């Protein structure tokens, strides 16, 4: 396994990431009578178990299967949301979100703007499994966030843990804008952590500094946060380097201020993501940090990303931007 | 006896392909002939005189507005225009069969639905001019109308995208226990899009109270229907989805009305979709046919025709002139409503623009825009 | 008489919605009963003994391979697997009706087509293991088979994407004046995708020699067909597109063969699409039914059954063991074929990896990979 | 009008950009008997006249209308190309390419890779009108190249003129990879220039330095090249600043070397595009130039792009990254 997962709101219980999604969804349906959940195979509990029990508890009219048609799932969800009802759509793998790209980019994202706020689909949330899983190859591994980051009017949100997933998913569901929430599927059954039973919110468009540091800033999201945490430990032990480790959380709109403040302090930035380098979201972060922090930069901003290929099957261990790749880039940057 | 969960059927012991019936298609429902006479008394809707006159006047007012705005576009005074010629009857006839609060989705040929619902000439014009009165804030090209008050969802250019959306809205209406229908208008070209298959199928499996209203005028831009499909139009697709379907004469406001009224009644009661395919011409016109009906009842005459022609031209010209001399909205409105709130980085772009205009403002049309 | 270019039809003077006929659907064509007896002599294909035995042995070899690879997946030795249980007859029966050079598009249930076309056990295994023998270079998950030599287009995971592609290939074949068909396999779930509507409609308007072969086994993962569609399966959709359609018993290799053979003959001659919907079970099995046929002709017996069961298990196990002990391809193959050529910036990434492995190579499974 | 268009291969004649497309297409069909052209309304000559006369010359089986279905148009084109025949698909406005996004990104781009080169769709080209047009609003104005730039396996190519369009389109049609060729529609009927009658090629993945300069590097593509040419003139006249003006031409794979060599010389870069800033292709260029030229940079790299909104109707003159916006950013960068 290429990562290690590790670590005020009332009663908690141990939940893995799929359970924390179910808990979010359960709290949502309990408190919002308009809310419905739909998509492929959601009725029996979903292929990743994220909707287990929900149909029995809330009814077949609120937790239901659609035909096998992603453009339809998103269009249908928009339409629910146009009426003001909360629509929680599922796309079975993020890899299969593309048929709905037109409905997401040309419709959902532009609905409010183009109507002068006469109509909206703010009560729509699209959730989908994301990211590499060790053997998923081209169509069970993808990280599509950079495609969506170039579209004004949607929000794109990615958690790193069960506690983060529930609070961020609740925030997406309640946010008054169409949100895509990408669930790192390699984490669904990884380690549990304590998660509040009752609803709570984690703010959108806010990065989280999970470890303070003074020599270099490391930025990632999803599973890759755990990789950069381990990189921070390697750099401390092997190089005496102090790393400030930041989880971006929200891809758009992103927390420019938190990232720039960190880099003003450290003077060095390394951004990492599983998505391919070219056109990846690391380019937006690097460009922006260079614009705001030019005089503070002691070394070129590093991007350690997936290669510019489709996501391979048997070659996955060589493809991913692992801790050794991140560490080596960090080493060279420090020695610049 | 077959035991297959995918279908309900007998065995057959000989090989026979099922043929399409395209030469003898689904027949075209008509109520009045070309001289405006009711063909079959049992099919008379007996709409009251004041409603039928409202049908006529809505259609003719639309036609007057089209003439003026078409010319405005030819002169470059507005940047784009789509007329309603040939579609006046499908739109007013169907709109008249809806409850005022039934939600409408459509695209470019649906202005008559708004006209029937008394949308002000001033607001049709405000959208086309992108002026300060436009509740769309001048952001979309012309004829991209919408009205929250009149339950008419804002038009968008990508064809057929409204179809699965309309189905979602109908599903929500079902749950809310509404006594409400959704109607979704689209052309025969748009029906080729994948989103049409999505919408039709979702509406059937999810048991939604929606009327699909397909306008078939034989063309999509330059493309005749021989290059668009090979079955018996769009009406013949409905049964394959489990959708109750009918074909109607789109030049007959009463045929359109009757089909829409019955579709509405059954959709709302049964929570099941209906498909109406109205056959029209690309432009034996709906306005003329209804006019002959009016004359036959003693409900109109040449003097009334002349006077209304004059009054409608004056009403449209007054709205037109007012619309042209209004300013455009504040340029600040280029940044609002992208999200509900304005993100800080977007506000930063707005501030960049304001600074830029302080310095370079003489190079921009600031005098045409509000504040 | 109506004068509408969109459709060919009479007028009707009464309002009547057209109902779907779902309870009395399109009947299911069958040639042999469950005891393997030909029901209607006129429908006997009289396939020669050696071809029918090849049908049987292809199906059973597939079933043997499935048992072994299913277990391999359960043990985590391969990462993914899709079986063919219940689909052995649809695939071998249809493949046997094609010319060897007819191009096949499909997805996950089509391994039998490759087996009929003599694809080596070694290459089925090489793809599933991603080993050095895999002409796919280990890049796709397991069961994503393809073979240029045997005119079987490489499978991809996104459902229904192959449908409009298959139509394009058929259009090209038409132009090349080929005496070639394209066949395109997909499930009933996949038929819900927008790409299915695209493919069906393009094939009809553009007059393509293609056979659409829909496998209807009543489920798409957990979704029963009651949540997938509401018309009379997928066969009932064909006529709405102007496509000649038939439904067949997928547990009857001869019914499948006969429908496919006739569809092929007419498609190639007439340049028109055909739709075959084969009803199967999610797993009165195709292998058993054909076995009863064989016994009735004196073409097989228990001794032959036992011996072939043993020989096929040995052949599969030999291929399996060989496949497991081959190395995986050179990691350099992660970078080729993204484009035809390798762009310089991609070569730079490849060089980065080689440098990285020189230093950090002990942390990677280098010993499992070639060179 | 927001721009001004201005300015060895045998006989030439004056052609506008639509004519130069028709000439490319004509040469292609003449010399490649497999080649076909298809899409919405192409038979009568197309809505922008790019296929006038071609059906009469080459036959109804080679220049033909499809049903109104963009996912079908691309899927169909892939399928033609799988057989080795040249397939030249048209998408009527780039704004309507999104329904085909799944077919482009998950299928076309990955076809060769995922089959180990057993199959490909290299003989596919997708051409589509692109870019702002003064009044096109949300769906007749878009510049989608950054969405496609994050997808390994496709090429994205955008010309600035009729001469450039014909040579680049011929190169796309003959290139052994699926190409998207975006035609700046505001140029279709703008000024003519001399275009060779006979076929010729302009190389893909090669930027063109159209004016040498020593103080700053300006990069754009499409119509925006003409804007930056005018900016160069303004900077010379008003500031005594010498600008090196570069047309990128190919978005992916892009000519990193040409851009970096220029910036090593000048030490300053400004990139401009009509597409929204966030996730726009300027971020990839800026990030990369910062990585390769860090020590040569005298000032932060500037991006002058469309705002992060949908493309507005009445506000277009305020939205676009015009010569005054580019000039002002250039002024501040020079004064840094
Ligand atoms: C997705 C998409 N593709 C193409 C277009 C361009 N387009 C605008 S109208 C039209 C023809 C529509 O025909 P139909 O649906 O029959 O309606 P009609 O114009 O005949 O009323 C086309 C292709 C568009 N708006 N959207
Ligand atoms: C576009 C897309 N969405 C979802 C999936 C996940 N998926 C893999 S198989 C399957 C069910 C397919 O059912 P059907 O087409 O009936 O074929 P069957 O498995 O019954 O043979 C699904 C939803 C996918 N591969 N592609
Ligand atoms: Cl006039
Ligand atoms: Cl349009
Ligand atoms: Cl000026
Ligand atoms: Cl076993
Ligand atoms: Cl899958
Ligand atoms: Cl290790
Ligand atoms: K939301
Ligand atoms: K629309
Ligand atoms: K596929
Ligand atoms: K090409
Ligand atoms: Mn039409
Ligand atoms: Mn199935």
């Amino acid at each position: 396994a290429h990562f290690t997962f590790q670590p005020e709101y009332g009663q908690t219980q141990k939940m893995n990431l799929f359970q924390s999604v179910t808990s979010a969804l359960d709290n949502s349906l309990a408190k919002d009578p308009t809310a419905v959940i739909f998509g492929e195979d959601v009725a029996f509990g979903g292929v990743f178990r994220c909707t287990v029990g929900l149909r029995d508890k809330y009814g077949k009219d609120r937790v239901f299967n659609t035909p096998l048609c992603e453009q339809g799932i998103v269009g249908f969800g928009i339409g629910i949301a146009v009426t003001g009802a909360t629509a929680i759509a599922e796309i079975q793998f993020a890899d299969y979100i593309f048929p709905a790209f037109d409905q997401i980019v040309n419709e959902a994202a532009k609905y409010r703007y183009r109507s002068g706020d006469l109509f909206n689909c703010g009560s729509l949330t699209i959730r989908s499994p994301w990211g590499c899983v060790g053997h998923g190859a081209l169509y069970h591994s993808q990280s599509p966030e950079a495609f969506f980051a170039h579209c004004p009017g949607i929000k794109v949100v990615i958690p790193r843990s069960p506690f983060q997933a529930k609070g961020l998913l609740l925030s997406c569901i309640e946010d008054k804008n169409p949100c895509i929430f990408f669930e790192p599927k390699i984490l669904y059954r990884a380690a549990a952590e304590e998660v509040p039973i009752e609803p709570y919110n984690i703010p959108l468009s806010q990065a989280e500094v999970i470890q303070e540091g003074s020599d270099v800033t490391l930025v990632a999201w999803g599973t890759q946060v755990h990789v950069i945490r381990e990189v921070a430990s390697m750099a401390k032990e092997k190089l005496g380097v102090s790393c400030e480790v930041i989880d971006l959380r929200t891809i758009i709109p992103w927390d420019v201020d938190t990232i720039c403040k960190s880099v003003i302090k450290t003077g060095r930035l390394l951004i990492s993501h599983e998505a391919p380098l070219t056109g990846g979201f690391a380019s937006e972060i690097s460009s922006t940090v260079q614009e705001e922090c030019f005089l503070n930069l002691e070394a070129p901003i590093s991007r350690v990303c997936g290669y510019d290929t489709p996501f391979p099957h048997i070659f996955e261990p060589f493809y991913i931007p692992d801790k050794w790749k991140c560490y080596d880039a960090l080493r060279k940057m420090i020695n610049y | 006896k077959p035991q297959f969960p995918g279908a309900s059927a007998e065995f057959i012991d000989k090989l026979e392909f099922i043929q399409p019936n395209v030469i003898s298609g689904i027949p075209i429902y008509r109520v009045m002939d070309r001289q405006g006479q009711i063909i079959n008394p049992s099919e008379d809707p007996h709409l009251p005189k004041e409603k039928v006159l409202k049908l006529y006047k809505s259609m003719t007012l639309l036609n007057t507005m089209d003439r003026i705005l078409y010319e405005s576009q030819r002169q470059g005074r507005i940047s784009f225009y789509m007329t309603n010629y040939g579609e006046e009857g499908t739109h007013v006839g169907s709109a008249a069969a809806l409850d005022n609060t039934d939600l409408v989705f459509g695209q470019y040929r649906e202005a008559g639905v708004l006209m029937y619902r008394d949308y002000p000439l001033e607001l049709f014009m405000a959208q086309c001019y992108g002026n300060i009165s436009d509740l769309g804030k001048g952001r979309q090209m012309p004829v991209h109308y919408g009205c929250k008050e009149r339950h008419f969802v804002t038009i968008s250019s990508p064809l057929a995208t409204q179809i699965p959306q309309a189905v979602g809205a109908a599903y929500a209406a079902k749950r809310a226990n509404a006594n409400r229908v959704v109607i979704c208008y689209f052309g025969e070209g748009a029906a080729s899009e994948g989103d049409a298959h999505a919408g039709f199928n979702f509406a059937a499996t999810l048991e939604c109270p929606i009327i699909f209203f397909c306008r078939n005028n034989g063309y999509a831009i330059s493309t005749p229907t021989s290059e668009q499909y090979r079955g018996d139009g769009i009406a013949a697709r409905g049964p394959g989805y489990g959708i109750m379907s009918i074909r109607v004469d789109g030049n007959d406001v009463f045929a359109v009305y009757n089909a829409t009224k019955e579709a509405r009644r059954r959709a709302v009661a049964e929570n099941q979709p209906f498909l109406i395919e109205a056959m029209t011409y690309r432009i034996d016109h709906p306005i003329s046919r209804l006019r002959h009906y009016l004359l036959s009842q003693g409900w109109w005459d040449e003097e009334q025709e002349k006077a209304w022609r004059k009054q409608s031209r004056r009403k449209v010209m007054e709205a037109f002139e007012q619309a042209e001399r209004k300013p455009k909205p504040n340029p600040n409105l280029l940044f609002s409503d992208v999200y509900q709130e304005m993100p800080a980085q977007l506000r930063k772009q707005q501030e960049s623009l304001a600074r830029h205009l302080q310095t370079y403002g003489e190079h921009y049309p600031l005098d045409h825009f509000d504040k």
